RNA sequence: GGUGAAAUUCUUGGAUUUAUGAAAGACGAACAACUGCGAAAGCAUUUGCCAAGGAUGUUUUCAUUAAUCAAGAACGAAAGUUGGGGGCUCGAAGACGAUCAGAUACCGUCCUAGUCUCAACCAUAAACGAUGCCGACCAGGGAUCGGCGGAUGUUGCUUAGGACUCCGCCGGCACCUUAUGAGAAAUCAAAGUCUUUGGGUUCCGGGGGGAGUAUGGUCGCAAGGCUGAAACUUAAAGGAAUUGACGGAAGUGGUGGAGCGAUUUGUCCUUUGUACACACCG
């Protein structure tokens, strides 16, 4: 049974250092069979480490999406992004406030993205209070600019470069930036990316980036 | 004896005289 | 008999608190009352952790850590030996184990 | 400290600075009128400390003093003198 | 305490022990008196009055300059509310709640902090029919 | 085909009733093999204990060399939903069974499903009463 | 699948498991606290709007307008009722499967009403701090939340200001120690300022049952709610604490000191619960 099935390899699209996502497998082509439609919309889970040779990004996540096949060679397309739950339950713990923030951004390629943000409250070195927290205003006022800079990232820039803001996280950084005239913020982070709807297939997009 | 259950055995005599003598 | 100054929960300046499940039994506890551990273990026991470090691909692998905060009963956290019965001068000890 | 340390009369005046406002033997204000002295013209327009209008120069310039919580926050370069 | 909650806040101010006026003032009385005469026409309430007198002018206290208050003076000039102010105020809230009401029915606290306002607002104008500051058969509805 | 390692994912499934050995490509949409703990051992009070897992695990093994998977990626999970969230007694033993056997591992995470609320869990408001 | 173990049940017409996508209905984890808000009930996803609120600050205003309240009103968990919508999950009743000496239960499966929402009712909870509200006084202490003032020297900060730090003031939820107090004690910083008895005011109790029963009245569609006996019966019932015994709970004087006291310390099987003390064969 598993005779019939032919190995495709998958390759990341040039935006990350390494392509070698792996060898996915579909049955042998048949009536109304081909292996077009076995890899078609296939998503790949793959952590950015592995893409991005660099173990200091384990915590991160990257779905990528299999939309055409040329040949043996599988291509792929950024399909959002997240953390790990060992991560995401290693930064919330108590005595501390949790900032979230989710914002619906447009690209210039008609790409929809809902973009989730992750900020906690950080203690001063010279702290003697038991507790670091941030009142319910101070909350609003942080979820506001977080959400003000995810807006003006994404909507100003494209997927390839977004994801490129993505892989060092500046978007991190600019939020903490921003904040800490508020209050001062540790581990901020763009904690997931969703694509909500994406434009009509073109194979020339696609090929640019591959 | 329960006294949840003392007080539904004489809720339960009572819709019982109830019905008796009003019907 | 009053055997606790707090009625055996945390509620003050306030009305109704929101229940938990039991972990072990499902039971609703409300929040403040039930027990609550934070459990932060290994997904590998500590026996197995040199044979999977061994098996990594990755050279530089920390194996991932579990984290859980855990809600019981009362009943079940005495059963679970969680929290024991103390002498009445020790029960007014709130202090983390030492 | 103690009250058999001290006369109940003639409090010590260090420490009748620091008492609630009617907590005192007899009770006073801790606010004040100054003489607020802007940047260049003269406009000396007396305020009150804990001014809950927003002060605004004679010659329609720009805003002097900010209503907050408590003392107003005179508006950046400008100095005062209580009367 | 407060009159309908449970709030013990002692927040207030204090008047000086002195009932004189500092001698860093020097409006005259007259001066003072055709100022609030002033404030008054535009619509300005006895308190807003001694306010903006604080606040944007040299006067601390109108009673310590002139030797008299705000609303005596404005009733000797003939330029006094009709309804009193606390009552118009709460008159306003009463109206405001209700008016919030006709559009949102299921809001019982506000129902609730309605009942409260029209309290106080009978417990003033008992007060003030009692002082003949309202007409005997004034009447809220 | 010739790579450094051709990796997999296994999806453990480790409830406190059974335990499930899910291989599967990296997308998951194509299922290699499927063990499970129940399905070796003929009695029901062992299909959730260790000894299942590896039998489980060593079959699952086998058959990963045999179609040329030399590491696996692992995704254990509990119960999850309004259930349990603790993995069952054969996570450890699959774990260890895969790792002694020559297989690689490439990550672990955990993927019990986690509501961010809940349904109503069963047991009634008193719980199970034992 | 489910349990201690099973069985009821689903499954080669693909169960369970894996991935993707859509729809539906609930539910708002972690953060989350001896923390906040609210008259109480209660209130935890974002943003916007609407009206409301406490505290703080105030050299703003009125000037006694106040406190508590029979009558009379508003709100009032959950369950429940009438009708519409919805109906994921869970789930009274019911059916079945177990266990059992029996098992109308505990355990398991499927589930009806219900759980969600709208309109109209219902007005009850261990609705508890089992502690009505307003006011005065009388110990100490350190935390914490909100506001304000002062002093600070460092900020991935945008001079102020924020964030930390320190010192105060007011207000709030609380906590710790202590008796000079009170108490039957437990314990309580109010449950203190009580035979050295009187700040104001509302409700409400008079041995235990019968009994929140009968009846009348009133409210409610109903369920029931509010009001509410007597005859008769009984020598105790009950509270706190002590010792012992038991647990299908865990791991001997003296003198002095403490306690009103039984007792206890000394003596470092112990701790714990007890409605048992003929002491669980209760
Ligand atoms: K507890
Ligand atoms: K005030
Ligand atoms: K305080
Ligand atoms: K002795
Ligand atoms: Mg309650
Ligand atoms: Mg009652
Ligand atoms: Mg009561
Ligand atoms: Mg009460
Ligand atoms: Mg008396
Ligand atoms: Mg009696
Ligand atoms: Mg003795
Ligand atoms: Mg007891
Ligand atoms: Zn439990």
């Amino acid at each position: 049974p598993f005779t019939k099935k032919q190995w495709y390899d998958i390759k990341a699209p040039l935006l990350f250092t390494s392509r070698n996502v792996g060898k996915t497998l579909v049955s042998r082509t048949q009536g109304t069979k081909i292996a077009s439609e076995g890899l078609k919309h296939r998503v790949f889970e793959v952590s950015l480490a592995d893409l991005q040779n660099d173990e200091d990004q384990a915590y991160r996540k990257i779905r990528l999406r299999a939309e055409d096949v040329q040949g043996m060679n599988v291509l792929t397309n950024f399909w959002g992004m997240d953390f790990t739950t060992d991560k995401l339950r290693s930064l919330v713990r108590k005595w501390q406030t949790l900032i979230e923030a989710h914002v619906d951004v447009k690209t210039t390629d008609n790409y929809m993205l809902r973009m989730f943000a992750i900020g906690f409250t950080k203690r001063r070195p010279n702290q003697v209070k038991r507790t670091c927290y941030a009142q319910a205003s101070q909350i609003r006022q942080i979820r506001r600019k977080m959400v003000e800079i995810m807006v003006n990232q994404a909507a100003s820039c494209d997927l390839k470069e977004l994801v490129n803001k993505f892989i060092p996280e500046v978007i991190g950084k600019e939020i903490e930036k921003a904040t800490s005239s508020i209050f001062p913020l540790q581990n901020v982070y763009v904690r997931k990316v969703k694509i909500l709807k994406a434009p009509k297939f073109d194979l020339g997009k696609l090929m640019e980036v591959h | 004896m329960r006294a949840k259950w003392k007080k539904k055995r004489m809720r339960r005599l009572k819709r019982k005289r109830r019905k008796m003598r009003q019907r | 008999t009053f055997k606790r100054r707090n009625g055996g929960r945390n509620k003050h300046g306030r009305g109704h608190v929101k229940y938990i499940r039991c972990s072990n039994c499902a039971k609703c506890c409300p929040k403040d009352k039930a027990i609550k551990r934070f459990l932060v273990r290994n997904i590998v026991e500590q026996a197995a952790v040199r044979d999977v470090q061994e098996a990594c691909v990755h050279d530089g692998y920390v194996l991932p850590k579990l984290y859980a905060k855990v809600h019981h009963c009362v009943s079940c956290a005495i059963h679970a030996h969680i929290v024991r019965v103390r002498s009445r001068e020790n029960r007014r000890n709130r202090e983390p184990p030492q | 400290v103690l009250q058999n340390d001290i006369d109940l009369l003639n409090p010590p005046a260090e420490l009748e600075k620091l008492k609630h406002k009617k907590k005192r033997l007899v009770q006073s204000p801790n606010s004040f009128f100054m003489d607020v002295k802007c940047q260049g013209c003269f406009n000396i327009t007396t305020v009150f400390s804990h001014s809950q209008t927003v002060v605004v120069c004679p010659g329609c310039q720009t805003v002097l003093c900010q209503p907050t919580g408590g003392k107003a926050r005179l508006t950046e370069g400008c100095s005062f003198r209580r009367k | 305490g407060r009159m309908h909650s449970r709030g013990k806040g002692i927040s207030s101010s204090a008047l000086p022990y002195k009932r004189t006026p500092p001698s860093w003032v020097k409006t005259a009385v007259a001066d003072v008196d055709e100022l609030i005469t002033k404030a008054a026409k535009k619509g300005q309430m006895p308190s807003q009055i001694g306010v903006l007198l604080r606040d944007q002018h040299g006067i601390p206290l109108v009673k310590s300059v002139t030797g008299s208050k705000i609303l005596r003076i404005l009733k000797a000039h003939g330029l006094a509310p009709e309804i009193p102010e606390d009552l118009y105020f709460l008159i306003k809230k009463a109206v405001a709640i209700r008016k919030h009401l006709e559009r949102n029915r299921k809001d019982k606290d506000s129902k609730f902090r309605l009942i409260l306002v029209e309290s106080r607002i009978h417990r003033l104008a008992r007060y003030y029919k009692r002082t003949k500051k309202l007409p005997p058969t004034w009447k809220y509805e | 085909r010739e790579g450094e390692h051709v990796f997999g994912v296994a999806h453990i499934f480790a409830s406190f009733n059974d335990t499930f050995i899910h291989v599967t490509d990296l997308s998951g949409r194509e299922t290699l093999v499927r063990i499970t703990g129940g399905m070796k051992v003929k009695a029901d009070r062992d299909e959730s204990s260790p000894y299942a897992a590896m039998l489980a695990s060593q079959d699952v093994a086998t058959r990963c060399k045999e179609l040329g998977i030399t590491a696996l990626h692992i995704k254990l999970r509990a119960t999850g939903g309004n259930k349990t969230k603790t993995p069952g007694p054969g996570a450890q033993s699959a774990l260890r069974a895969l790792a002694r056997s020559g297989m690689k591992i490439g990550r672990i995470e955990d993927v019990t499903p986690v509501p961010t609320x809940s349904t109503r869990r069963k047991g009634g408001r008193r719980g199970r009463r034992l």
